[PDB]
């Protein structure tokens, strides 16, 4: 439950190369003389793998996650290796899977395992008299919960700790299939030391059980022999693969054995083998795959420095409306300059609710709507959510969802006027709450007490509608404000006012993507001589596609190229003679991807002659390749 | 309504430190970000409006920014008197309610805890009373559990707990609970525990005390 | 611009409350003054809000239990609760919310405590108390007394009549629904006990009864 | 089954989910009772 190993030498992290390892069945379809392909979770070839032993200097247990697929290859000499550990989280939080072998059953059981930090197996009292019996069992501390279990055959498990070199290989491959764990097997006798054997290897299905559960991390159960932390382990190693979708050429005989296996995405002259659907490909050029240059950047040089919102109607206007009958406009389809108003250091309260206003220049709305109306000076804090006042309860309530502007100023000398200024009216007085959004125009007599006032003024009995009055020998508290209430909602329609920073340029010579007015895609822009009309945003060619663009900043002309694309050939010999490669990018040169230019494309692997010979391979433009010495 | 989820609800710095206090708001609020600190013993005083300027008095060791809803408060230097529960205050709608808060603590060594259980005196037995008080001082810091064993259960009705705040002779923390009491129900009972868990060790403080004597 | 919180220290229950806070440095006549209450165990609430017109509003659990008035000649404002309970044992606050020359501006005061409970005036009860033998061995030995059942808080609650600081913890009361309790103790190490005279020393003004109880193997000679 | 699996005071052991973040696959169980994506809003851990 709690005993932990100090047994372990520190070693440093190598790996393992797998040639032609990692081919198992897709399915259980018998196929006999044929050559197809298929596409599943199998060890891509020529990779490298992580480096673990489970011998008496090198005592591993990690935990590896399963997601990214498992492939599971160790030799065995003394029957060290037993079972492995499934789960999602291994421990009592979530389900999982332990498969454990005890020497006579592999018991696997599905309960709520609570595992400890390093399971392992008891293999003890080896003093006189040995005769390799099991002592203790400390794989999990308890479980709960139970759903599955499977019973395997009985059986005489040698638990001998023979030394020396390994004379058995066993390969697993774990995955999880909608539930159904599928569980892989192939035991074949080799002869090496440390290292697995550089050949090929068909693995076969063993069982079939419907778990059912998420599996995400899982672990290796081991053992221990040795002639409660001192205790060592005997003979073995396990390499941990990760597995990807990659496709497959499978080759069967007259038995439906599959002999030979060569991944398609792993060089251009396996590409060969897996487009003509043959093992054995003769001297000559083959179409292999398709070529495509992937971008980086993604800039989106759509908007115009131009159409800006006429602002002046709505902040420094003449007239604005009352605070309980007032207009929202709405004010949409143009560039809402928003920073010379913050920087200009004039005004009294500034504040933006939901999105601040020195983020609102990087921050895209659908529209903005507008509420203008003239306050006092006592009402700056009033028109704020969450707050009271004489609008804030009578007149105006603003939402807690607010996603608007406060904007405030000192208009004493705005709204001082010949006679005086009493285009405006406010409520004082309300029989209720207010609502988001909500007007009130009505002239009813408010109650305060249990007094009626019967329709008539008296005892805490007055009237709602009072008109503004303000004079400039008053103090702060009795100055005319204007104020502007904006509001910003997200709707269908797209973004139509962001502020794209007020200025705009153009990258070239560079494949990356692009948005423009009247292309979308992946593209190189270039130099150009062209000369395009005032009015005109971007061409056309005689083919239909747009391949020149206008700035709409700066009074340049660039024609946009598309980013090259094309098939990929390759040069192969036979197969009994040699496995040399000569790759040829086409509709591309040498920088964008032994170096030699062509008309067709660039041809990577072959060496540039002066001296003429007999074309034997043909590639194009009066260009050939030949196997000379 | 808006939540201001408060990712420290307990800090311990140093003198010269960076105090970093973060309120992850579930949505969008701008300018709504208000920072309230509330001395012990004393009164609450608004320090950070709408996250761009603030209160006149407040020195300059005091500022913040942000934007969205990734915001944190910035003190640099703190002194030994911004000892103080911090607030993250919204303006959605009313009431004017605080959230959970940030209280800071002067880093000091850990100490610890000693308790002591007094049985009840000759005075409450004679006139029918009885009195079982666990107190709890000398320790730190203050996120120590104390833990009823009443013959082995856990009581917490009729427990009157009593916590104190930092010390300013030598920057500990004390705490008391006590229990009311009868005749009758004193001596029906056999075992009485209190304990307490700290933070330097797993080993509890074992502490009891016969009821028959 | 600073606040001063007043009122008294006990409230008989069914009567009305009485509160006062002074604004001084400006007079009240723009912006909006709170009445935020707190209490014991720092949890702050909020009753209500008073705009400009008069015309008060306030939450739910409050619907006419609670009257706030001001004046502008007399630069404060007041506030009433009618029916008061157990329930409205809070410490007040007085806060001033207004806007002026590009700031915003949020001063507080001191703040008041006012008890309200159903209990009348009732006098402490203080028990001695005294380790056992039957207990742990311990290199430290602690001497403390209970008090409970007493009205109001705070009191004088000290040790050797404050000449005692070695390991003395004065603890605060604990708000119940009628009446209040207290919680003392003293940690001495096993070399001064009994060396040191330690008296519980307890007293409670507001009844004019004060208790001393000094650790004496009742009985002597 | 009303006069074979109630009891006094009623039978509480028997749970069941109601929401989900996704659809069960075919042939596919579950005994997780930790609180997971209801419907379009997440819970985001803790209930709310």
């Amino acid at each position: 439950q709690c005993v932990n190993l100090t047994t372990r030498t520190q070693l440093p992290p190598a790996y393992t190369n797998s040639f032609t390892r990692g081919v198992y069945y897709p399915d259980k379809v018998f196929r006999s003389s044929v050559l197809h392909s298929t596409q599943d979770l199998f060890l891509p070839f020529f990779s490298n793998v992580t480096w673990f032993h489970a011998i008496h200097k090198r005592f591993d247990n990690p935990v590896l996650p399963f997601n990214d697929g498992v492939y599971f290859a160790s030799t065995e000499k003394s029957n060290i290796i037993r079972g492995w550990i499934f789960g999602t989280t291994l421990d009592s939080k979530t389900q999982s899977l332990l498969i454990v072998n005890n020497a006579t059953n592999v018991v696997i059981k599905v309960c709520e395992f609570q595992f400890c930090n390093d399971p392992f197996l008891g293999v003890y009292y080896h003093k006189n008299n040995k005769s390799w019996m099991e002592s203790e069992f400390r794989v999990y501390s308890s479980a709960n919960n139970c759903t599955f279990e499977y019973v395997s055959q009985p059986f005489l498990m040698d638990l001998e700790g023979k030394q020396g070199n390994f004379k058995n290989l066993r390969e697993f491959v774990f995955k999880n299939i909608d539930g159904y764990f599928k569980i892989y097997s192939k035991h074949t006798p080799i002869n090496l030391v440390r290292d697995l054997p550089q050949g090929f290897s068909a693995l076969e299905p063993l069982v079939d059980l419907p778990i059912g559960i998420n599996i995400t991390r899982f672990q290796t159960l081991l053992a221990l022999h040795r002639s409660s932390s001192g205790w060592t382990a005997g003979a073995a190693a396990y390499y941990v693969g990760y597995l990807q979708p990659r496709t497959f050429l499978l080759k069967y005989n007259e038995n439906g054995t599959i002999t030979d296996a060569v991944d398609c995405a792993l060089d251009p002259l396996s590409e060969t083998k897996c487009t003509l659907k043959s093992f054995t490909v003769e001297k000559g050029i083959y179409q292999t795959s398709n070529f495509r240059v992937q971008p980086t950047e993604s800039i989106v040089r759509f908007p115009n420095i131009t159409n800006l919102c006429p602002f002046g109607e709505v902040f420094n206007a003449t007239r604005f409306a009352s605070v309980y009958a007032w207009n929202r406009k709405r004010i949409s389809n143009c560039v809402a300059d928003y920073s010379v108003l913050y920087n200009s250091a004039s005004f009294s309260t500034f504040k933006c609710y939901g999105v601040s206003p020195t983020k609102l220049n990087d921050l895209c709305f659908t529209n903005v709507y507008a509420d203008s109306f003239v306050i006092r000076g006592d009402e700056v804090r009033q028109i704020a959510p969450g707050q009271t006042g004489k609008i804030a309860d009578y007149n105006y309530k603003l939402p807690d969802d607010f996603t608007g502007c406060v904007i405030a100023w000192n208009s004493n000398n705005l709204d001082s006027k010949v006679g005086g200024n009493y285009n405006y009216l406010y409520r004082l007085f309300r029989k209720s709450n207010l609502k988001p959004f909500e007007r009130d125009i009505s002239t009813e007599i408010y109650q305060a007490g249990s007094t009626p006032c019967n329709g008539v003024e008296g005892f805490n009995c007055y009237f709602p509608l009072q008109s503004y009055g303000f004079q400039p020998t008053n103090g702060v508290g009795y100055q005319p404000y204007r104020v502007v209430v904006l509001s910003f909602e997200l709707l269908h329609a797209p973004a139509t006012v962001c502020g794209p920073k007020k200025s705009t340029n153009l990258v070239k010579n560079k494949c990356v993507n692009f948005n423009f007015n009247g292309l979308t895609g992946t593209g190189v822009l270039t130099e150009s001589n062209k000369k395009f009309l005032p009015f005109q945003q971007f061409g056309r060619d005689i083919a239909d596609t747009t391949d020149a663009v206008r700035d709409p900043q700066t009074l340049e002309i660039l024609d946009i190229t598309p980013c090259s694309f094309g098939g990929v050939s390759v040069i192969t010999p036979g197969t009994n003679t040699s496995n040399q490669v000569a790759v040829l990018y086409q509709d591309v040169n040498c920088t964008e991807v032994n170096v030699f230019q062509t008309r067709a494309g660039c041809l990577i692997g072959a060496e540039h002659v002066n001296n003429s010979y007999e074309c034997d391979i043909p590639i194009g433009a009066g260009i050939c390749a030949s196997y000379q010495t | 309504d808006i939540v201001m989820t408060q990712s420290h609800k307990f800090m311990s710095t140093s003198v010269g430190h960076r105090v970093s206090i973060t309120c992850k708001a579930s949505q969008d609020v701008g300018n709504d970000v208000a920072w309230y600190q509330q001395k012990p013993g004393q009164s609450p005083k608004l320090l950070i409006y709408w996250a761009s300027t603030r209160h006149t008095g407040v020195p300059d060791r005091f500022t913040g920014s942000g934007s969205g809803t990734d915001f944190t408060l910035t003190i640099s230097n703190v002194q030994s008197e911004d000892l103080a529960d911090y607030f993250c205050q919204q303006y959605n709608r009313y009431p004017y309610t605080f959230g959970g808060g940030t209280k800071l603590e002067i880093k000091r060594a850990d100490a610890a805890p000693t308790v002591s259980i007094f049985p009840p005196s000759s005075e409450q037995l004679t006139s029918g009373g009885a009195s079982v008080v666990c107190f709890l001082n000398n320790f730190y810091p203050k996120d120590i559990n104390v833990k009823w064993k009443i013959d082995g259960s856990e009581r917490q009705n009729g427990v009157l707990n009593s916590w104190t705040d930092q010390d300013s002779k030598d920057s500990t923390y004390s705490m008391s609970s006590t229990l009311t009491l009868t005749k009758d129900e004193y001596e029906r009972h056999n075992s009485y525990t209190c304990e307490a868990t700290h933070k330097t060790s797993t080993s509890p403080i074992v502490k009891s005390f016969n009821r028959n004597e | 611009v600073q606040l001063q919180e007043s009122g008294p220290s006990l409230v008989k229950p069914s009567q009305t409350l009485s509160l006062t806070c002074s604004v001084t440095g400006d007079s009240i006549t723009n912006g909006y003054w709170n009445w935020i209450r707190k209490f014991p165990g720092n949890k702050l609430e909020y009753m209500g809000y008073i705009s400009y017109s008069g015309s008060t509003y306030y939450s739910p659990s409050l619907k006419s239990r609670i009257s706030i008035t001001r004046d502008t000649s007399k630069n404060q404002h007041y506030l009433q609760l009618n029916s008061v309970t157990s329930e409205d044992t809070a410490t007040y606050y007085c806060a001033s919310d207004y806007h002026g020359s590009k700031y915003y501006f949020d001063y507080w005061g001191q703040g008041t405590t006012l008890t309200v409970s159903s209990a009348k005036t009732t006098p402490p009860s203080v028990y001695p108390l005294a380790p056992g033998s039957a207990a742990q061995t311990n290199s430290m030995v602690t001497l403390g007394c209970l008090v409970k059942g007493y009205f109001p808080e705070p009191v004088t609650v000290t040790w050797n009549s404050g000449s005692l600081s070695s390991g003395v913890h004065t603890f605060p009361a604990v708000l119940q629904s009628d009446l209040y309790t207290l919680s003392s103790s003293v940690t001495v190490p096993s070399s001064t006990w009994p060396s040191e005279t330690v008296t519980c020393n307890v007293a409670h003004p507001a009844s004019s009864t004060k208790v001393d109880k000094k650790i004496v193997p009742r009985d002597c000679g």
